[PDB]
């Protein structure tokens, strides 16, 4: 999982 | 203020091709030269402009079989049908102009651009 | 020896996000206490283990409508709809556990687990 | 593209  | 997950496009592209592979809510034979072709409609119209343009016109939108153009090369569609469903192409030098011919009919402009490309570094 | 295009399966999720947006060729309708989902088959398949069973099942791969545990909260299956065409989770304080509950109920172990790991931070 |  990222921040976009 | 979303987060994302890298993998997840691939992973539903991936299980996408396993219904593919085990035929599963095909709703779709495109048939190319007598060779026929099973396939999922959304993944044809999220790959390629020409299936984008027949599946959103009213009347074909519900055909179960589909017909391409005599002169589309049945290698050169199954090649790009597996692209579609994996992100991966097998160029050859001996599909080359198969595949673009077939790509060029589909409206699939980022296998075009490759190909020309591909084509180009040959001459 | 096949070349692969990076950004095939974003823009095909892209694109199958667009064809939910417009409503073009979903095939089934999710009822969540009350509230109605439309989606494809397929997409809700790829992302969920709960889907994959309920749609490969012989009499149930042709219901046009499912209904979903009374338990499970609309706002939590439309944060995981949107995931599942997107890549992209909204997940706030006030949603955490109706999003992680109804992970667990479709089967959507990365959700789960970015839940988990999320919940733990806070206490 | 790229050679995956
Ligand atoms: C344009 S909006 C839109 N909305 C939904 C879909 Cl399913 C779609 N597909 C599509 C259209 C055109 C092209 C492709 C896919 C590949 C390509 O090279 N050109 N387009
Ligand atoms: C296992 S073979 C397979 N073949 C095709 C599909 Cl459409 C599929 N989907 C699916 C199954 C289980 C789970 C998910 C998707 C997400 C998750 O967390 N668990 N699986
Ligand atoms: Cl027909
Ligand atoms: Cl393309
Ligand atoms: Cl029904
Ligand atoms: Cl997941």
């Amino acid at each position: 999982w990222v921040i976009p | 203020s979303c987060i994302q997950f890298t993998r997840h496009a691939s992973d539903v592209l991936l299980n996408l091709n396993r219904l593919r592979s085990r035929d599963i809510l095909t709703d779709v034979v495109i048939v190319v030269s007598r060779e026929q072709f099973r396939a999922h409609k959304t993944v044809l119209m999220a790959c390629s402009g020409l299936f984008y343009s027949i599946f959103t016109d009213q009347l074909k939108c519900n055909l179960s079989v589909i017909n391409l153009d005599p002169e589309i090369n049945p290698e050169g569609f199954c090649i790009l049908l597996d692209f579609m469903y994996t992100s991966r192409l097998n160029l050859r030098e001996g599909n080359i102009m198969a595949v673009m011919a077939t790509a060029m009919y589909l409206q699939m402009e980022h296998v075009v651009d490759t190909c020309r490309k591909f084509i180009k570094a040959s001459e």
